[PDB]
C-alpha cells in the first residue's frame, strides 16, 4: 500500500557525483549520476573524458575518450552537462586539435564561439540543394574526369601508398587562391581529420599545408594511431561538427577523413569491447550507420539556410585493391562517387593513379565549369578505351592506323594527366593543359616530354599571354577567340621548345 | 498513467509503467528531451514486453540527450501516418510529418503503419507484362504489372539509376498514383528525386516518404511501412493503381539487424536478426496486389560486399515476381543497365504468357550467354583463338548479345549526355532473334554498345 | 613467334588469375575464421 | 609389401601413381587439351581413365542401381588385371569396356560387345 508511495517518493527525490565501479580497455561503468543524459560527456578525475553510451538502471557504461589508463575503481565522475559536443568557431582555423577540440599543437587555447553537438541530424531532403558549383581539386585527372562539386561526398579509395592523402592535401592546397579572394561565397575552409594515421604523417601534412599557405584556413583534427579507439571513433564526428558550424553560417567547408576504415576499426574495437555481437568481418551492424550518419551531414544547403556547403573527401584504404570488401562497399553506397587509386598504376609512375574506369563522380558534371566540360568531355572514354586497347595491343601482331593513332593519343593523355605532388593547378591552367591533349596539340611532342612541354607552356601563358587565363577564370568558358589565341600561342611556343630527343616538336 | 525511462541503450529505450497500464506492442510512446539544441518530442515504438511492467521500445528519433526517469506517455495507438489524396505531391518522414509544409497532413485521415497482410483468399497471381522499353528487362526479365519487382546490386552498380529510369518509363505515363519510399538511401538522392519529379510534373501524382540514412534505425525500418501504408490506402480505399518504388529495402533489414542487436536478441547466421525472414515477410506480403486492385512495386536491394548469398538478399529473393540482378562484372565492362542476364529472372517468362517467339528468343539468348560463361575460364587464359569453331562463333555472337542488352537509358543522360532510347518489345524480340541467328555477327562489337534498337544499330555500325 | 606471344600472354593471364584466386582464397580464409569465431562466441555468450 | 606381397603392393602403388598423375594433369587437359601433353603423359592419361573405370564394379547390393547382377573378382585376378593395365596390355580396348564389369572375362566380353 504505502510502499508504492514510499518508493515513488524515492524516485522523485533525486554538482552530483558518481563513482566508477568497473573499468577496462576503454569502457568504464559509473554508478550514480541519476540525471546524466545519453551521450553526455563525463569528466573523470584525471581530466579524462568519456561518452555515456549505455544508461542502465544501475550504473552508466561510458566509452573513455583518451588516457583510459588513469581510470580506476572508486574515482569520482562528474557531469559536464553537455551532450557529446565539441567547441566550434573560426578560432579553429590553423590549429591541430584532438577529437575533443583540445589543442595539441602547443599553441594557446582556442577561443570557441560556442559548442556544437556531434550527433545533430543532417539536413533533410527539403533543406538541401542540387550540387551546382565546383570544388577545384587542382588535380587534372579529378577535375577533368570525375569533378567534385561543393556539397559532394567523393570517396578517395585505394590501397596503401597509392597516393590518397596527397590527392587530399593537394585539394586543400588548391583553395588558397579562393581564400585570398575574401568572398565567403568563394572561400573554402578545410578540416583535415586524421584517424589512426602516424603522428609523423600528420606532422608532414601540417608542414605541407603551412608551406603552401593553407593552414590559415585549414583545421587538423588528429587522432594518431597511438590514441585510444574513442578518439579514432570521434575524430570524424568532431571534424564534421567543426565544419558544420561553418556550413550553417554560409561558409563552404571541405572535410577530409583520412582514413574512415580506421574509424571503422576503432568502432569495431569499441563495440566488441561492449560485447555487441558482430556481423560481417567482425564489424557491428551499426558500422554502416557510423559512416552514413557522418557523410550525410556533408550537404549543399538550400538558400533558405544560407547556401553553405560541406564537401567530404572520405578516404578508404582497401586491402589488395579489393573494392568489393565490406567497408569500401558501404562507403561507396554512401558517397556520391569514388576516385579509385590503383597501386598498379601508381607503382609504374602514373601518379595520381586514378583508374579512369572504376573512378566516377555521380554528382559532378553539373558542377564542372563550362570550359573544363567542353575540353574534357571526351577524355574519360578516350582514356578507358586507350587502356583496353593498350592491353589488347601488348600481344597483337600488328596495329592499324586508327589503332596506332588512338594508342599514341592515349599515351600522351596519360602523360598529361600525370601531375606532381603538392603542385595543384588553377582551373584555367587545367583547362589549357587538357586542351593541349584532347585537341591533338601534343601529337607532335614526344611522350616523355609531354610533362615538360605542358609544364613550360603554362608558364609561358602565365608570363606573356595571361589574357587567356583571365578570360577562362572570369567568364568560366573558353571562347573561340581565346581558343584561337591559345592555338596560336601553342604553335609559337612549339617553335622554340627544345625537345629531349632533339627533334623539333613543330 | 505515464511511465519512466529506466534503461537507454542507443536508440532502444526501456520504459516502466504501472502494472495496470503497460502499453500494447507497436504502440507509440512520447518522451521529452529538454537539453538545448537536441530538444525534441522523442517518439518510441514498443517492441517487447520484458516483464515487471517494463517494455522495450525503439526510438524513432535519436535518443541523444534523453535522461533516465523522464515521463513517457503512451498514445494508445501505433505510429499512424496521414492517408488520402492530399498526401500526393508532398514529402513525408517515417512519422507522417510533412517536410515541405511542416504542419500539413495533421487533419487528414490517419492509418496505423502496422496491419495484417490481405487474406490469402484475396490474392491472385499477376501475369501481365509491363513493357518498360529496356531490352534486357523486356526480353529476359519481363516485369509484371501489379507484381513485385526487384533490382539487386552491389554498391555503385546502377540500382538508383534504374529506379529513376523506371519512374521515367512507368510512372511518367502512369494513370494511377505513385509512392516512393526512401529506406536508407542518400538524402541527396531524395532531394534530387523530389526536384526531378517536380520538373517532370510527376510530383503531383506521387507521394514521397524518405526516412534516409542519417535517421536512426527505428525510422529507417518503419519508413517502409509508412510508405507502404500510404500505398495500401491508395490501393484498398481509392481503387487506384499504385506504383511503389522502394530504395532500398536492404536498409530496412539492416536497421532491423541493428535494432535486434540493441534489443538483446541473439544474432543469426552472419549477425542479422533471427526474425529476418519474419520481418521481411511482414513487410513484403503487404506489398502484394489483391484481386481487383493492383500495386506494382519495384525495390532496390543492396547486396553487401557483392555477396548474393548474404541472408538479406537470399531472403528477399523469394518475394519477387521479377528480379534484375545487377552485376559488378557487367558494370565494369561498361554494359549499362548492368543486368546479369543469367541471374535475373521473372515468373512470366513462360511461353503461355509472353508467347512462343519471345520465349524462344529469350531462351536462345540465355543458352548463348551461359555457354559464353562456361567458356569464360578458358577465355581468361588463352582467348577465343583456342576454341572450336562452333564455340568461337557462339562466343562472338555472345559478346554481341551481351553488349546489345546494354541500352542508353533515359536516366543516364545526366552522366553521358547521350539522350535515352526506348525499344518496343516486338523490335527487341526481332533484334535478338537476328543476333542469335547470326545476322549481325559481322558488325563490330562496339556497334551494339549503348545503342537501343535496330535502326540505331545500323546507324552506329556505319559510323564505325 | 605467334606461339611465343600467345604463351607469354597465357602465362601472364595465368599469373593474374593466380593472384586473383589467391586474394579470394585469403578472403574466404579470413571469413571462415571470423564466422567460426562468431559461432563459437555466440555459443559462449549464450552459455 | 610384407603383408600383401610385393606383387600386390607394386601394382597398387603403380595404380595410385598413375591416378595421381592423372589428377595432376586433369587441370591441364581441361584447358590446354590432351593434344598438348607429352606422349608419355598422354599414354598415362589413357591408362588412368581405364584404371578409374576398372575400379568400378557391379556389386551385388547395387543390382537395383544398374540392373545387371553382381560380380566377385578374386584378389589374384585383380592384381593380374591391374598389372596388365598399368603395363599397357589393354590400351587398345575402349575405355567404356572397363565400366561396371568386374573381372578380365567380363572385360573381354564387354569389349567384344563394343
Ligand atoms: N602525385 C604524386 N607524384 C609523385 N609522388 C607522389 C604523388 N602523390 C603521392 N606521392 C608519393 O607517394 C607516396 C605515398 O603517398 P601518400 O602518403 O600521399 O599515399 P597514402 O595513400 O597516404 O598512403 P598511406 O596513407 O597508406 O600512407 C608518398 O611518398 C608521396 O610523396
Ligand atoms: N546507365 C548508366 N549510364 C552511365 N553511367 C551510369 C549508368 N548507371 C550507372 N552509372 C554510373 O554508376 C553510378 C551508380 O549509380 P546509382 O546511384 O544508381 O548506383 P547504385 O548501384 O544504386 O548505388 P548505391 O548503393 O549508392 O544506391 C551512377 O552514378 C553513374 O556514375
Ligand atoms: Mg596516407
Ligand atoms: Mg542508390
Amino acid at each position: 500500500a504505502d510502499i508504492e508511495g514510499a518508493i515513488e517518493d524515492y524516485v522523485s527525490s533525486f554538482e552530483e557525483i558518481g563513482t566508477v565501479i568497473d573499468a577496462g580497455d576503454g569502457i568504464a561503468h559509473v554508478e550514480g549520476l541519476p540525471s546524466v543524459m545519453t551521450q553526455e560527456l563525463l569528466e573523470f578525475p584525471g581530466g579524462v573524458l568519456g561518452v555515456a553510451l549505455n544508461l542502465d538502471e544501475h550504473s552508466v557504461g561510458a566509452v573513455i575518450l583518451g588516457e583510459f589508463e588513469k581510470i580506476e575503481e572508486g574515482q569520482q565522475v562528474k557531469r559536464t552537462g553537455e551532450v557529446l559536443s565539441v567547441p566550434v568557431g573560426d578560432a579553429f582555423l590553423g590549429r591541430v586539435v584532438n577529437p575533443l577540440g583540445q589543442p595539441i599543437d602547443g599553441q594557446g587555447d582556442i577561443a570557441a564561439e560556442t559548442r556544437r553537438a556531434l550527433e545533430l541530424q543532417a539536413p533533410s531532403v527539403v533543406q538541401r540543394q542540387s550540387v551546382s558549383e565546383p570544388l577545384q581539386t587542382g588535380i587534372k585527372a579529378i577535375d577533368a574526369m570525375t569533378p567534385i562539386g561543393r556539397g559532394q561526398r567523393q570517396l578517395i579509395i585505394g590501397d596503401r601508398k597509392t597516393g590518397k592523402t596527397a590527392v587530399c592535401v593537394d585539394t586543400i592546397l588548391n583553395q588558397r587562391e579562393a581564400w585570398l579572394t575574401g568572398d565567403p561565397k568563394q572561400q573554402v575552409r578545410c578540416v583535415y581529420v586524421a584517424i589512426g594515421q602516424k603522428g609523423t604523417t600528420i606532422a608532414s601534412v601540417k608542414r605541407a599545408l603551412e608551406e603552401g599557405g593553407a593552414m590559415e584556413y585549414t583545421t587538423i583534427v588528429a587522432a594518431p594511431a597511438s590514441d585510444a579507439a574513442g578518439f579514432k571513433w570521434l575524430a570524424p564526428y568532431t571534424g564534421s561538427a567543426i565544419g558544420q558550424h561553418w556550413m550553417y553560417n554560409g561558409k563552404h567547408v571541405l572535410i577530409v577523413f583520412d582514413d574512415l576504415s580506421k574509424q571503422a576499426d576503432a568502432y569495431r574495437a569499441i563495440s566488441l569491447l561492449l560485447r555487441r555481437p558482430p556481423g560481417r568481418e567482425a564489424f557491428p551492424g551499426d558500422v554502416f550507420y557510423l559512416h552514413s550518419r557522418l557523410l550525410e551531414r556533408c550537404a549543399k544547403l538550400s538558400d533558405e539556410l544560407g547556401g553553405g556547403s560541406m564537401t567530404g573527401l572520405p578516404i578508404i584504404e582497401t586491402k589488395a585493391n579489393d573494392i568489393s570488401a565490406f567497408i569500401p562497399t558501404n562507403v561507396i553506397s554512401i558517397t556520391d562517387g569514388q576516385c579509385f587509386l590503383e597501386s598498379d598504376l601508381f607503382n609504374q609512375g602514373v601518379r595520381p593513379a586514378i583508374n579512369v574506369g572504376v573512378s566516377v563522380s555521380r554528382v559532378g558534371g553539373a558542377a564542372q565549369i563550362k570550359a573544363m566540360k567542353e575540353v574534357a568531355g571526351s577524355l574519360r572514354l578516350d582514356l578507358s578505351q586507350y587502356r583496353e586497347l593498350e592491353a589488347f595491343a601488348a600481344f597483337a601482331s600488328d596495329l592499324d592506323a586508327a589503332s596506332k593513332a588512338q594508342l599514341d593519343r592515349g599515351a600522351r593523355l596519360v602523360e598529361l594527366l600525370k601531375q606532381p605532388q603538392y603542385s595543384p593547378l588553377a582551373v584555367e591552367e587545367q583547362v589549357v593543359a587538357i586542351f593541349l591533349g584532347t585537341q591533338g596539340h601534343l601529337d607532335s611532342v614526344p611522350v616523355e616530354d609531354v610533362q615538360r612541354f605542358e609544364s613550360e607552356l603554362l608558364e609561358h601563358v602565365k608570363a606573356s599571354h595571361s589574357d587567356i587565363f583571365d578570360g577562362i577564370r572570369e567568364t568560366k568558358k573558353l571562347s573561340e577567340e581565346a581558343e584561337e589565341k591559345l592555338v596560336s600561342v601553342i604553335n609559337e611556343f612549339k617553335k622554340g621548345f627544345q625537345a629531349s630527343d632533339g627533334s623539333s616538336v613543330v | 498513467t505515464a511511465g519512466r525511462v529506466v534503461r537507454i541503450t542507443g536508440p532502444v529505450v526501456d520504459v516502466e509503467f504501472p502494472r495496470g497500464s503497460v502499453p500494447e506492442l507497436f504502440n507509440a510512446l512520447h518522451a521529452e528531451i529538454t537539453f538545448g539544441a537536441l530538444a525534441k518530442t522523442l517518439t518510441l515504438e514498443v517492441a517487447q514486453h520484458l516483464g515487471d511492467s517494463l517494455v522495450r521500445c525503439i526510438s524513432m528519433q535519436p535518443t541523444d540527450g534523453l535522461v533516465r526517469g523522464v515521463e513517457v506517455t503512451d498514445t494508445g495507438a501505433s505510429i499512424s501516418v496521414p492517408v488520402g489524396d492530399g498526401v500526393k505531391g508532398h514529402v513525408f518522414n517515417a512519422l507522417g510529418d510533412c517536410l515541405d509544409d511542416p504542419g500539413y497532413g495533421k487533419d487528414f485521415e490517419h492509418w496505423s503503419i502496422h496491419r495484417k497482410p490481405p487474406a490469402f483468399s484475396d490474392l491472385e497471381p499477376r501475369t501481365e507484362m509491363l513493357e518498360t522499353g529496356l531490352k534486357v528487362v523486356d526480353l529476359l526479365t519481363p516485369y509484371v504489372r501489379g507484381g513485385k519487382i526487384a533490382l539487386f546490386g552491389g554498391a555503385g552498380v546502377g540500382k538508383t539509376v534504374l529506379i529513376q529510369e523506371m519512374i521515367n518509363r512507368i510512372a511518367r505515363n502512369f494513370g494511377g498514383t505513385s509512392v516512393f519510399a526512401g529506406v536508407g538511401e542518400r538524402t541527396r538522392e531524395g532531394n534530387d528525386l523530389w526536384v526531378e519529379l517536380a520538373d517532370a510534373n510527376v510530383l503531383k501524382d506521387t507521394a514521397l516518404v524518405f526516412g534516409q540514412m542519417d535517421e536512426p534505425p527505428g525510422t529507417r525500418m518503419r519508413v517502409a511501412l509508412s510508405a507502404l501504408t500510404m500505398a495500401e490506402f491508395f490501393r484498398d480505399e481509392q481503387g487506384q493503381d499504385v506504383l511503389l518504388f522502394i530504395d532500398n529495402i536492404f536498409r530496412f533489414t539492416q536497421a532491423g539487424s541493428e535494432v535486434s542487436t540493441l534489443l538483446g536478441r541473439m544474432p543469426s547466421a552472419v549477425g542479422y536478426q533471427p526474425t529476418l525472414a519474419d520481418e521481411m515477410g511482414e513487410l513484403q506480403e503487404r506489398i502484394t496486389s489483391t484481386r481487383g486492385r493492383s500495386i506494382t512495386s519495384m525495390q532496390a536491394v543492396y547486396v553487401p560486399a557483392d555477396d548474393y548469398t548474404d541472408p538479406a538478399p537470399a531472403t528477399t529473393f523469394a518475394h519477387l515476381d521479377a528480379t534484375t540482378e545487377l552485376s559488378r562484372a557487367v558494370f565494369s565492362k561498361g554494359i549499362f543497365p548492368a543486368v546479369d542476364p543469367l541471374a535475373s529472372s521473372s515468373t512470366i517468362l513462360d511461353p503461355a504468357i509472353v508467347g512462343d517467339e519471345h520465349y524462344r528468343v529469350a531462351q536462345e539468348v540465355i543458352r548463348i550467354l551461359q555457354r559464353y560463361k562456361d567458356l569464360q575460364d578458358i577465355i581468361a587464359i588463352l582467348g577465343i583463338d583456342e576454341l572450336s569453331e562452333e564455340d568461337k562463333q557462339l562466343v562472338n555472337r555472345a559478346r554481341r548479345i551481351e553488349r546489345f542488352l546494354s541500352q542508353n537509358m533515359m536516366a543516364a543522360e545526366q552522366f553521358t549526355g547521350q539522350p535515352g532510347s526506348t525499344v518496343p518489345l516486338k523490335e527487341t524480340i526481332e533484334a535478338f532473334d537476328k543476333l542469335t541467328k547470326g545476322e549481325f555477327d559481322h558488325l563490330p562489337e562496339q556497334a551494339f554498345f549503348l545503342i537501343g534498337g535496330l535502326d540505331d544499330l545500323a546507324k552506329k555500325a556505319e559510323s564505325l | 613467334a605467334s606461339r611465343r606471344r600467345a604463351m607469354k600472354s597465357a602465362t601472364d593471364n595465368a599469373d593474374d588469375l593466380i593472384k586473383a584466386l589467391t586474394l579470394a582464397a585469403n578472403r574466404e580464409r579470413q571469413a571462415q575464421i571470423t564466422q567460426e569465431i562468431s559461432e563459437i562466441v555466440g555459443g559462449a555468450n549464450a552459455l
